[PDB]
């Protein structure tokens, strides 16, 4: 039987400081108990100041950053060139994950 | 006999051009945008002194920061303001915020163009949308049924609209008070109505960025009427 | 009367006014040819430089169709452009299905089949183009030209567009001076002579000359633009025949 | 592309009149004359075969068709119309009926689908009417014998004997003289044959008359044994010698 | 006066689009002939290239529909392809529904509700062709099947279609007067080509070359159609009595 | 499917198609709503041109379309027929998804624009009805009268009247019917209805059919002879 | 599917015989001691089916009415290789869930036929065939005695000896046999209890009841007639 | 005139009128210029105003970082165009990773509005774009017609009186296409390019607007005090 | 392309008339006088053929009286064709009801329903509508007898006596003068054939250019029973009524 969901390992780790903030992520990428690669980038620019990372399974992770700097892009198209606030980036988040509710983007997201 | 989405000879659609038509015949509606709010008022225009004139609704909440005027064929409206409230609340719910008054605007004009053989023909009424976002301040547009929107200072719709619009030419100045625009409206108002203008006959409304969008009550609005005619006869 | 108001109105002749008013169209454009050679199929073109601002070489109006097909066309262009984005997709499910590139001659019926169609309902318009195209197959060389009808056949030479007339007693000559045949290298000189004499006919603007040719030898049964020295030595030689 | 027409093209006239109906009907005027003629142990169907050319092998054009193996049809007016209307009406009887009841439907209710076919093209989107009148010939065991009459608006009336086409006023009232409720099958035949002749220019006989009759059983067309209950059909089309033998005793 | 725009009833109960595409059959100005033999159905058709730049061998109003049955098309060309590719898919689909190979009778009464159809509905105009339809079919053998754009059809001894289709109808009724038979009786299908040519060569008053006729045979099997050299065999014999 | 756009403007900026539907309302027999202080009474006429009618199956021109609400209407009764239904099954739905029943407004904003989606919705033509809608909201006591018309335009009445010589009920309404004081009991409401319609009806017969609704759900219909009674003593003050 | 049947097909000099046993079970219970497993699909085309009883006859019918109506349009005879091609069209894209397994014979104007045709959509060609529960016995006599160029007495008695072979050693087979013979340039000729090797002989006892012998609560005459007049 | 009623007819000398009609919308809007050197190209528009109370209608629409335009005729339907524009950048970026060709752009435009043309129900678009744009063959400039033809221009003109600046920019073409790795320059040449197509009205502050694409700059938009400088 | 040759069947007059809905009921107005009367104990259903022949067979014959349920039947005026298939849709229709219900469909409901798919013919679909009208006859245990009539609007209304077709101003004058509310069904049938005999355009009234029908009570105690008359009983009650 065909399993559509992988496990590329990693961690992030996001803080949140009084004038600043930072998200970090190892660049490993492994699958079982092999290395695919000793540097992926995980942690990635999404414009707008916000950085954004989707831990887990790293085809699901790729797609929902691509499309969430998609997001971005036509937020902009739409609203004259209004800069996208983090908390409006959430919520548009939630949506891009819950669409897929009933065959979930298996990562867990931190912005 | 000839398709709905002809152009004329001269570059422009028939039907388009014909529901400007339909436009003028509507009830005047006029707009005033200054730096301490916008302005909607109406002429209601009661068909009999039977009918029930606080019934008559031409100007309309579309959210908290937005409201809107209309002058035309006022059935048609309906659902262009069911479309600008979902997309209003849409934008709310996706984006946690406010949506831009332009962005709200420009959703509703997006309809306009939809006909064909969609809708059987375009819109027969025109829309002044205003209200506040934080980006651009106090905002008044002007929505046609050929998709084209413009932004204005001030504006008035409907069959007094070209006699109105030379009198807001003189007195709009980028100084105007809220109360002054208020005044300015009645003022006009009175001026291209057919009946002697009162507050059952006329309507009045603003948005405020502190308040939102209210509309006046009749009492409200007899008191500001009567303000209107003391200074005028103050000279 | 009123049957040349709607398309696929007989009128008592038994004719599709629509159709023939379509043709009126290609008669109006530039002046675009055909040669069938020994071994392949030479294309050539008049572009009508209407104004210093146009870009050299840059609009071009020849196009291919798979990797051995040839298309130019005279009249409405988008029609054109439109009818060639329909042979690409009936090539490439030609070619999906059977493995082997499209046939010259069923390439032409596929072509023929869907501008035929465009006379059958007043729902559509017909094609405001007549398209001259081919190439090389397993079978050899072929030259089809197709009118707006749907009408189509094999040619020696073909010729469509404004200065038709004048091409045509051109290609004439050549098919009788040659019955043995013409090298691709010679068919590229003779387009270009043919297209000169024929832009007589839209003498008031100058123009730019824009030749594609398939070859068994010279291009490996490919369709390939002349460019650089083969395309200037063709323009000197249809100069000094002009002169 | 799309079928852009789904407007009727069949609309009442100020005058309350249906004029693609009545035009269909003035079609059916110019066809060609066929009758039917009901006995009391049979019905028969004729009708001449125009031949359009002498080179043309008429008996390849069946004017007169097996609807059913107890019900036959014969039209006047515009043959390819009635072509198609075989084939839906052959169709239809397995479709709404056989399939469903495991016979084959009576007389009245296969008229009744072909009806209403004739029906649906006088008021469906961008059709126009047929322009045929069919002449339907039938038995089953609980009607017995019937013929029906169907016009292109979808109207149908049962007949004792009838006549559609070029001759038809004139033929019906040759039928009016000579019908009674005694007729046997060759009775009716003979009838047939008289009247017919009556509006047939050229050659007469079993090359250029089209004669069907249902009629008694014919085991000896049912192509197998074994099952009592199964006797065979009541179509049954006459050959050319079979015509001509009646054409001596006329 | 939209009644003779589109396929609808005229007061007189008539459908102009119709007789109009009748019209348009006459076109190319091209006479086809069919005959049938013993063992054979030879067709028979004119043909003419007017331009010098045109390749002769394209030039064609014959199709090989299936591997039995052959069509000749008396009408302009697209409609005649549009006729060609619908006929050889129908053949194609009738062989692998039914298991056997499509007659040519039934391809014809096939081919002719199509057409009937197209003048019942409005939206589809009739196509301005006749088709003719030929074969050796293996229950009835030689068979001459013609349709035409008012969904008519009917089987032949023999036919004639174009603009002087009279003057050869005429001639071949003579000779079947005469025979008092419904076909040629000759053994090889290369006498019954003969045959057809100096038919319509007596009825038209016309000499042809090689290259002024196209022909088509019909045998147990097999359609094929013939080269300008097979004809040329065939003019020459002619000739040579 | 059909697709046509048959509701367009012309170049004068009129809809036709709309303002012939208004002329099909005029055609139909007269309606007339009033309201009183605690009740609504809908009047309605009937053409005596059709007897030997049966009264007891033929449709009646007032329809329940809730226990609350009625709706009358003039123009062509077919059409009418499929607005009342959309609006019963609206009603329906409002009260199992709101928990609630439509208040008079909501019905009535609900009916309208049905009306006007037929006027800008291709292959359609509008409906030649305009409806008087009257009733209670629920658990108030304050009387409702409303009117639409083809155009889908609603509007809320003190009275009204629509449909054949509607111009001169509406004249007398106008300067029978008194605002600050409006009839104060159904006595007086019907009074007014009834007179109403006689200067337009005819005989005061079987001509004239009349309906009271009063506040939770109290809707009745008055007999031939309860109307006579109120026709025979508007005559009797008025030989005077 | 259904277990159960025995059935055989036999070509012969001028044409092919069908033959088939006749019981029907629900189980191990006999629910018809007579039944008509031999079908026909057209006058000279004749099948015989086993497994799902209902999709047998089901799916001869339906074919059986377009072979008809393909007749009608065609002015010609149906053949046999038609019939095949329909059914095992129809049997394919349903993959086997109509559970028809049948042995199709006939004549027509191109010959004599036989073929088998499974219910995932398979056909074969042959000289002899047998299917149903009772196949392997009917095959063991068909492969014992079955030879080239049998006359049509033969075929008919080997076809029915192997039947017989079903019967008696099949349980899911039993009673009597049905044959059908078609030959060319004949009508088919269906031979129903062609023989009948299994009469059950006389009871013991007469189990008629004493009038009376029944307990009655209630009588009441049941209204099959229309509403009356008058 | 009986051949106009639709975009499906032909008129008996081969026109279509509805076509032609949709070309005669273009002329009757506001001017905008196009040029462009071999480093950068320019967008030069004229704004409309309503009246005095009201805003100057936008001219230019940005498509991609690389790629936009400018209008001239029916806004609404430059926003339909521009919007799949848009979407044609997007795909192209998002299924290949790759920058979608100033000269396919064009191509997609021509068969987008070719459809509108040829079928029954539907209407030609109501408005021409000048498309600029930096791909990996430089600099380009497009002219796009509802028609569906599009041309490749070094510059051009369209709208009211575009003539005029298309004169100018004939005479000018040897100077202006070598003002390479000069912004400021080449806004000039354009800026002076659409003053000849000027009457009665002069080049305000919220009247003009420019947008310029090259080498290393992204499309941007300037209006309001950001073309003072030009002015 | 095609919008041409559209007729537009659902469009208003500038008098706010539907042209073919006016045009149909002009068609109809050329039809057989078909008559209905209703009385205590039953009600009558009288229809005229259409100028008949000798060679019609009459008895296995119907054009004008069809039965929708044992409880129901209609007089038809107008396209017999357009009125067999609102006929079998009317069929289906109440044994629809009688099978979700398990009660037979009172009168109005089916009357409604039919009047419904009339109306939609007038408002959409662009389609010409039904050239019919009908008459029904019925009864049901909430308003007993009960006769309405439907147009091709889809208007219905109710009536106690009530002609469609031919001569209708004539036929309800006739009705109007002589119809009594405490009328029998004996009485009705003759008033039926009386008008008829007077209204007919044909030289006199006779059996085989008659269709008849009653339903009744008399069915042997509380049901009821539908009558369609025989070429032979419609000749009877020609000569008991005193018109032959
Ligand atoms: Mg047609």
């Amino acid at each position: 039987q065909f399993n559509p969901y992988g496990d590329n390992g990693g961690t992030i780790l996001g803080i949140a400081g009084e004038d600043f903030a930072v998200l970090a992520g190892d660049t490993r990428n492994i699958t079982d108990y092999s290395i695919n690669s000793r540097y992926e980038p995980k942690v990635f620019d999404c414009g707008d100041n916000i950085v954004m990372s989707a831990n887990g399974f790293a085809a699901d992770g790729d797609a929902l950053v691509k499309r969430f700097k998609n997001s971005v892009k036509w937020y902009h198209f739409d609203h004259n060139d209004k800069k996208l606030s983090i908390n409006s980036a959430a919520r548009n988040i939630q949506h891009l994950l819950y669409g897929k509710r009933f065959f979930p983007y298996y990562v867990h997201t931190i912005i | 006999d000839r398709g709905v989405s002809t152009f004329s000879p001269e570059g422009r659609l028939f039907q388009v051009e014909y529901s400007l038509e339909a436009i003028k015949l509507g009830s005047t509606a006029i707009g005033i945008a200054t730096k301490e709010g916008v302005v909607l008022g109406v002429e209601k225009r009661a068909t009999s002194p039977l009918l029930e004139s606080d019934s008559i609704e031409k100007i309309v909440e579309i959210d908290r920061h937005i409201g809107c005027a209309m002058s035309g064929l006022t059935a048609d409206a309906r659902s262009m303001i069911e479309h600008a409230r979902t997309a209003a609340v849409t934008h709310n719910l996706y984006y946690d915020e406010d949506i831009n008054v332009e962005s709200l605007t420009q959703s509703v004009c997006d309809l306009a163009l939809r006909f064909g053989e969609l809708m059987s023909r375009p819109f027969g009424v025109a829309l002044l949308i205003a209200g506040h976002d934080a980006d651009d301040g106090y905002q008044l547009f002007h929505a046609e049924p050929s998709g084209t929107f413009y932004r204005y200072n001030a504006k008035a719709i409907g069959s007094g609209s070209e006699g109105a619009q030379a009198e807001l030419l003189n007195e709009w100045h980028s100084s105007l008070t809220l109360k002054e625009a208020e005044l300015l409206v009645l003022k006009i108002l009175k001026q291209v109505m057919e009946e002697k203008l009162d507050e059952n006959n006329a309507q009045l409304s603003c948005i405020t960025k502190q308040d939102g969008f209210k509309i006046y009550d009749n009492e409200k609005t007899a008191e500001l009427i009567k303000e209107l005619k003391e200074k005028e006869a103050a000279e | 009367t009123g049957y040349d108001l709607s398309n696929s109105v007989f009128s008592p002749d038994g004719r599709n006014f629509q159709v023939e008013y379509a043709v009126k169209a290609v008669e109006n454009g530039t002046t675009s040819i055909g040669i069938k050679c020994n071994d392949g199929v030479v294309f050539a073109v008049e572009k009508l430089i209407t104004s210093k601002l146009l870009v050299p070489q840059k609009n071009v109006k020849i196009q291919v169709v798979d990797r051995h097909i040839g298309c130019v066309y005279s009249g409405l262009i988008p029609d054109g452009r439109h009818l060639v984005n329909r042979g690409r997709e009936e090539a490439a499910s030609f070619k999906k299905l059977y493995k082997t590139p499209i046939p010259i001659p069923a390439f032409a019926d596929r072509l023929g089949q869907y501008v035929q169609a465009h006379t059958l309902y007043n729902s559509v318009r017909p094609f405001g183009v007549s398209t001259i195209f081919g190439g090389v197959d397993k079978n050899g060389a072929h030259l089809y030209m197709l009118e707006p009808s749907g009408s189509y056949w094999g040619y020696k030479g073909a010729a469509t567009g404004k200065g038709r007339q004048s091409a045509k007693a051109e290609l004439e000559k050549l098919v009788d001076h040659h019955p043995e045949g013409l090298s691709a290298r010679e068919a590229v000189k003779q387009a270009a002579k043919i297209i000169y004499l024929a832009h007589e006919d839209n003498k008031e603007k100058d123009f730019e000359l824009e030749i594609s040719w398939c070859s068994l030898s010279e291009t490996n049964g490919l369709h390939k633009f002349v460019k650089g020295d083969l395309l200037q030595e063709a323009i000197d030689f249809a100069q000094k025949e002009i002169n | 592309m799309t079928d852009r027409y789904s407007f009727s093209l069949t609309t009442f006239s100020p005058s309350g009149k249906l004029g693609q109906i009545d035009y269909a009907l003035t079609a059916v005027k110019q066809g060609v004359t066929s009758l039917g003629i009901k006995a009391t142990n049979g019905v028969v169907i004729a009708t001449e075969k125009k031949s359009s050319s002498p080179l043309a092998m008429s008996e390849t054009l069946s004017k007169v068709s097996l609807l059913t193996p107890d019900i036959g049809a014969v039209y006047s007016g515009m043959g390819p119309d009635y072509r198609v209307l075989v084939d839906k009406s052959r169709k239809v009887a397995h479709t709404s009926y056989k399939r469903i009841y495991g016979e084959y439907p009576p007389t009245k209710l296969l008229v009744s689908e072909v009806a209403k076919i004739m029906q649906e093209a006088t008021q469906s989107g961008g059709v126009r009417p047929f322009g045929v009148s069919l002449l339907i010939a039938g038995h089953d065991e609980f009607n017995g014998f019937s013929l029906y009459q169907v016009d292109p608006s979808g109207s149908y009336f049962p007949w004792k004997a009838t006549a559609i086409g070029k001759g038809s006023v004139a033929a019906k009232t040759f039928l009016e003289k000579r019908w009674n409720d005694e007729l046997e099958l060759e009775d009716a035949i003979h009838i047939a044959l008289l009247t017919l002749k009556e509006s047939v220019e050229g050659e007469f006989n079993g090359d250029t008359i089209e004669l069907a009759i249902i009629g008694d059983e014919n085991p000896d067309l049912l192509g197998y044994t074994g099952i009592p209950t199964d006797k065979g059909p009541r179509f049954r089309k006459l050959t050319s010698q079979e015509i001509n033998d009646r054409l001596e005793a006329l | 006066g939209y009644d003779r725009h589109i396929t609808i009833f005229s007061p007189e109960g008539r459908l102009y689009q119709v007789e109009y595409a009748f019209k348009a059959t006459n076109q190319t100005n091209i006479n086809s002939l069919a005959v049938r033999g013993k063992d054979c159905t030879v067709v028979i058709s004119q043909k003419k290239v007017p331009d010098k730049l045109l390749d002769p061998t394209t030039v064609s109003y014959i199709f090989c529909i299936s591997r039995t049955i052959g069509m000749v098309v008396n009408g302009p060309i697209p409609d005649a392809r549009n006729a060609a590719l619908r006929a050889k898919a129908e053949a194609a689909e009738f062989r692998y529904k039914y298991g056997y190979d499509m007659p040519c009778d039934v391809l014809a009464k096939r081919m002719a509700n199509l057409s009937q159809i197209y003048t019942q509905r409005a939206y589809m105009r009739p196509l301005g062709v006749i088709l003719t339809f030929v074969s050796v079919d293996e229950e009835l053998g030689p068979s001459i099947y013609k349709t035409d754009p008012a969904g008519y059809y009917v089987g032949y001894k023999a036919t004639a279609t174009g603009p002087k289709q009279q003057e050869i109808t005429t001639n071949l009724e003579n000779h079947f007067k005469k025979s008092k038979i419904d076909h040629i009786n000759e053994e090889s299908w290369e006498k019954v080509v003969e045959f057809a040519i100096t038919h319509m060569i007596d009825a038209l008053g016309t000499e042809f070359s090689k290259n002024d006729l196209e022909v088509g045979v019909a045998t147990k099997d097999k359609f094929f159609t013939l080269s300008a050299e097979n004809i040329e065999e065939r003019l020459v014999a002619i000739a040579e009595q | 499917g059909y697709d046509r756009a048959l509701s367009i403007f012309s170049p004068d900026g009129h809809i036709f198609q709309v303002e012939y539907a208004l002329e099909a309302v005029k055609r139909g027999t007269c309606a007339v709503g009033v309201k009183g202080k605690n009740c609504v009474v809908l009047g309605c006429e009937r053409r005596s041109t059709l007897k030997l009618q049966d009264t007891r199956i033929t449709p009646s021109k007032v329809s329940k379309i809730d226990s609350h609400v009625v709706l009358s209407f003039s123009g062509l009764n077919a059409d009418s027929r499929i607005l009342i239904e959309k609006a019963r099954v609206e009603a329906q739905s409002h009260r199992l998804t709101l928990e609630d029943p439509v208040t008079v407004e909501y019905l009535t904003r609900y009916v309208a624009g049905v009306q006007q989606r037929y006027t800008q919705s291709g292959g359609v033509r509008p409906f030649g009805v305009s409806t008087l809608i009257a009733g209670f909201d629920p658990r108030d006591d304050e009387p409702k009268l409303y009117q639409t018309e083809p155009s889908g335009i609603y509007s809320s009445w003190s009275a009204q009247t629509i449909g054949r010589n509607s111009k001169t009920v509406r004249e007398f309404l106008e300067k029978n019917y008194d605002r600050k004081e409006p009839p104060a009991t159904v006595e007086e409401c019907v009074k007014l209805t009834v007179r109403s319609l006689l200067e337009v009806v005819q005989t005061g017969a079987k001509n004239i059919e009349i309906t009271v609704v009063k506040p939770d759900s109290d809707i009745v219909a008055l007999s031939s002879e309860e109307i006579n009674q109120y026709v025979t003593q508007i005559e009797q003050e008025k030989q005077e | 599917t259904s277990v159960g049947t025995t059935i055989v097909g036999v070509k012969f000099n001028n044409g092919v015989v069908i033959a088939a046993d006749t019981r029907s079970t629900q189980g191990p219970i006999v629910a018809d001691k007579n039944c008509a497993k031999l079908h026909r699909i057209s006058p000279k085309i004749w099948c015989a089916g086993a497994g799902t009883a209902a999709d047998t006859e089901a799916v001869t019918q339906l074919i059986g009415s377009n072979i008809e109506l393909h007749s009608l349009y065609t002015s010609r005879e149906p053949r046999v290789v038609s019939a095949l091609q329909m059914l095992k069209q129809h049997l394919f894209k349903y993959q086997g869930h109509i559970g028809a397994y049948l042995i199709v014979a006939g004549v027509d104007p191109t010959g004599s036929h036989l073929f088998s045709i499974h219910a995932h959509g398979s056909t074969d060609v042959g000289y002899y065939l047998s299917l149903g529960s009772g196949s392997l016995a009917a095959m063991a006599v068909l492969e014992s005695h079955w030879k080239q160029d049998l006359t049509k007495e033969e075929a008919i008695k080997l076809a029915s000896d192997a039947i017989q072979a079903g019967i008696w050693n099949d349980l899911g087979s039993g009673s009597n046999v049905d044959v059908c013979v078609m030959e060319i340039g004949k009508d088919a000729e269906y031979l129903r209890n062609y023989l009948t090797p299994n009469v059950r002989e006389e009871k013991q006892k007469s189990y008629k009841f004493p009038r009376g012998t029944t307990a009655v609560l209630k009588e009441s005459i049941v209204n099959i007639c229309d509403i009356q007049e008058e | 005139n009986n051949y106009d009623g639709d975009t499906v007819t032909f008129s008996p000398t081969g026109r279509l009128f509805q076509v032609e009609y949709a070309l005669e919308a273009i002329k009757q809007g506001s001017v905008t210029v196009g040029l462009r050197s071999n480093t950068h190209a320019v967008l030069v528009a004229l704004k409309r105003n309503a009246d005095e109370l009201s805003s100057y209608q936008k001219k230019i629409i940005k498509c991609d970082e690389h790629m936009g335009l400018s209008l001239a005729g029916l806004a609404p339907d430059a926003r339909v165009l521009s919007n799949y524009l848009r979407q044609q950048c997007n795909y192209s970026s998002l299924v290949f990773n790759r920058k979608l060709a100033v000269e396919r752009a064009g191509h997609l435009l021509c068969d987008k509005a070719q459809k509108n043309t040829q079928s029954y129900g539907g209407r030609p678009y109501g408005v021409g774009l000048l498309i600029i744009g930096y791909d990996k063959s430089g600099a380009h400039l497009l002219e796009f017609q509802p028609s569906g033809n599009v041309t490749e221009l070094y510059g051009t003109a369209i709208g009211a009186r575009s003539q005029g600046a298309k004169t100018y920019l004939e005479r000018t073409l040897d100077t202006f296409i070598k003002i390479d790795g000069n912004p400021d320059e080449l806004i000039k040449a354009g800026v002076e390019a659409i003053s000849q197509s000027l009457r009665d009205e002069s080049l305000t502050v919220d009247n003009l607007s420019i947008a310029i694409v090259g080498k290393d700059t992204p499309f941007t938009i300037y209006d309001g005090e950001a073309v003072a400088k030009y002015i | 392309g095609s919008r041409r040759y559209d007729s537009r069947t659902t469009i208003f007059s500038p008098e706010g008339r539907l042209y073919q809905v006016e045009y149909a009921l002009e068609s109809i107005s050329h039809a057989g006088t078909a008559i209905g009367i209703m009385a205590s104990d039953g009600i009558v259903l009288a229809a005229e053929r259409k100028v008949t022949s000798t060679l019609l067979e009459q008895d296995t014959s119907t054009e004008k009286l069809y039965k929708l349920n044992d409880k129901i039947a209609v007089a038809v005026a107008g396209l017999t064709a357009d009125a067999e298939i609102l006929i079998n849709t009317a069929r289906i229709h109440a044994q629809n009801y009688l099978k979700t219900y398990n009660e037979d469909i009172p009168v109005e409901i089916l009357v409604r329903r039919l009047s419904d798919i009339k109306q939609g013919y007038t408002q959409h679909g662009g389609l010409r509508p039904f050239g019919v009208s009908f008459i029904y006859a019925g009864y049901d245990d909430r308003y007993g007898y009960q006769l309405y009539t439907s147009n091709p609007s889809g208007n219905y209304t109710g009536w106690k006596a009530i002609s469609v077709g031919a001569n209708t101003s004539a036929a309800q004058t006739l009705l109007q003068m002589d119809y009594k509310d405490d009328m029998k069904v004996d009485d009705a049938i003759e008033l039926a054939l009386k008008t008829l005999s007077k209204t007919t355009d044909s030289s006199a009234l006779t059996y085989d250019r008659l269709e008849f029908a009653t339903i009744r009570k008399g069915a042997n105690d509380g049901e009821v029973y539908q009558k369609i008359f025989k070429p032979q009983e419609i000749k009877d009650i020609l000569v008991k009524t005193g018109i032959t």
